[PDB]
């Protein structure tokens, strides 16, 4: 007659089915009650995005065994009281968050199991782009618009993601040439995705030359913003057998009239070109180039958790199911 | 087509072999030892009769998030005692779809509900000092 | 049809938001913010260097701008 007793699985099962809050709740009915409450197998995913909270909570929370945790746009900028072991997530975004660089530090040292990670927008250090270097196995890094390190611990970093396959190393302001040669000079030849847009003067032909050189399997490549890149370069491009998705959108010094040659590379799906062709000529090119589609992607899916339809609470595909509503 | 499950204090019930084939606990079983009938120790008949019911309404459906179908809806509306063995049974036969809806409900029963009023209608007892009722309460405050 | 605010400071950041035409407006990203290239391509035109670093929910057609000083 009485509910207790009932096995353990079976109670995981049915807290299993409990909204974060409640979850929370049942966490003070009995102590055991309180320890399944945070078991495993319950805390696989978790979001919360836009939380304001401590940093030793987000951090005990992870130490819960937590996969996928989603926490863009929070608020963490109190000073990491506790110290942690080793975590679990393969999965996380914090980007445009506003975190310590300690905090995010802390954190960070922590982690070597990240898979998908996004620190979008975040003021970083050597100390941690060196122990990001811990996670050997990630697929997809965003750091655009990442700051505070030197190309020493850039360097570092990319030569441990040796599988790495999506990059988003974008608008980081605090770049150097020395940065952006190092970026070429290191990224893991398996890239497939690479979004190095927003470094105007200091990404050379030169630089798009070793990269070519380097990366053969380059799908999507992003170099918006990147003025030294003129048509006598459309060369390099054809070079990439695999090429799908180019972007050269303020590329200023590129005549119209040559963007005719990518047109002629085998396998072209789309081009963004925003900002180069002349008002009232648009659709001259579109209709010149009937197979590729021009201008169609303001923004930018490489390495963005959620791209987002609308509403896509799910970080790379994955759906949590710890939420605050 | 046929198979036949005796449950704990000996009652024999036939039903389809696909129908029972819902049961993990019932498949393991059949494909080694086999002649009927298939004893199933920790299901009264009482209980075994409501599984039966069951597993026979769905055998075949097309169905997405936690919604507790309209037809399972009323079919669990049996009083609480008997939904403890539904539930433990659906463990025991390891039926996929009933540990579904059943845990759900007794989920139900917890939703917008407080501690205390758990603690009596699903009869738990609180071996919580205020030394750690409280305590406890403070680290779950960054909800 | 773009607006473009004043410029404020405290002492260390230089602030201005954009009111966005509701009809590009519909275009701005409710899943993340915009880089520099991004919103270029959406048609905001200001100076270098400005980063889109946070969302204001009530208003999604106000795009929040922010740059060290």
């Amino acid at each position: 007659v009485s509910w207790d007793s009932l096995p353990d699985e079976l109670l995981l099962g049915i807290f299993s089915c409990l909204c974060l809050p409640e979850l929370l709740k049942v966490s003070g009915v009995c102590k055991r009650w309180y320890r399944l409450a945070s078991d495993e197998s319950l805390w696989q995913t978790l979001d919360l995005t836009g939380k304001n909270l401590h940093p030793d909570v987000t951090g005990r929370l992870l130490s819960q065994g937590v996969i996928a945790f989603r926490c863009p746009r929070s608020f963490m900028d109190q000073p990491l009281a506790e110290h942690f072991s080793p975590f679990r997530v393969q999965h996380m975004d914090l980007s445009n968050s506003v975190i310590e660089v300690s905090t995010l530090h802390g954190i960070l040292s922590q982690c070597s199991k990240l898979q998908n990670l996004s620190l979008e927008g975040l003021r970083l250090s050597d100390p941690i782009v060196n122990t990001l270097a811990k996670n050997s196995n990630l697929v997809r890094l965003n750091l655009s618009g990442c700051s505070g390190f030197s190309e020493f611990a850039l360097q570092t970093l990319l030569s441990s993601c040796s599988r790495l396959d999506e990059l988003n190393l974008s608008w980081c302001f605090d770049f150097t040439e020395k940065h952006v040669q190092v970026a070429v000079a290191h990224v893991s030849e398996t890239i497939t995705q690479l979004n190095l847009s927003g470094y105007r003067k200091n990404l050379q032909k030169s630089d798009l030359s070793t990269l070519v050189r380097r990366c053969p399997n380059l799908v999507h490549l992003d170099l918006s913003d990147s003025v030294m890149l003129k048509n006598d370069c459309f060369q390099e491009f054809f070079q990439l057998n695999y090429l799908q998705h180019l972007s050269l959108s303020r590329c200023y010094d590129i005549i119209p009239e040559t963007l005719l040659e990518l047109g002629e590379i085998p396998t072209l799906k789309t081009l963004q070109v925003f900002g180069i062709v002349p008002d009232g000529t648009l659709q001259l090119l579109k209709e010149a180039l009937p197979h590729l589609q021009i201008n169609c992607s303001h923004f930018t899916t490489i390495a963005r958790p959620t791209i987002g339809n609308k509403k896509n609470q799910e970080i790379w595909g994955i759906k949590c199911r710890l939420t605050l509503q | 087509a046929s198979i036949k499950l005796q449950s704990s204090d000996g009652e024999i019930f036939e039903v389809d072999v696909e129908i029972a084939k819902q049961s993990v606990t019932i498949k393991t079983m059949l494909e080694d030892l086999g002649m009927d009938p298939v004893p199933l120790p920790n299901v009264n008949a009482a209980i075994l009769k409501k599984v039966i019911q069951w597993c026979t309404h769905h055998k075949d459906d097309p169905p997405r998030t936690d919604d507790i179908p309209v037809w399972d809806q009323e079919f669990l509306k049996v009083d609480q005692g008997t939904l403890f063995e539904l539930i433990l049974a659906a463990n025991y036969l390891d039926i996929k779809g009933l540990l579904d809806v059943t845990c759900k409900t007794v989920a139900n029963m917890i939703k917008g509900k407080t501690p205390e009023e758990i603690r009596k209608t699903f009869n738990i007892k609180n071996d919580f000092t205020e030394e750690e009722e409280a305590q406890v309460r403070k680290e779950n405050q960054w909800c | 049809q773009i607006y473009y605010s004043d410029k404020y400071d405290d002492e260390e950041f230089e602030y201005r938001h954009v009111m966005l035409p509701k009809d590009i407006a519909k275009l701005v990203p409710k899943t993340h913010l915009m880089s520099e290239s991004e919103w270029r391509n959406l048609g905001v035109q200001q100076s270098q260097g400005w980063v889109h670093y946070m969302i204001h929910e009530p208003e999604p057609h106000i795009l929040l701008f922010r740059r060290p000083l």
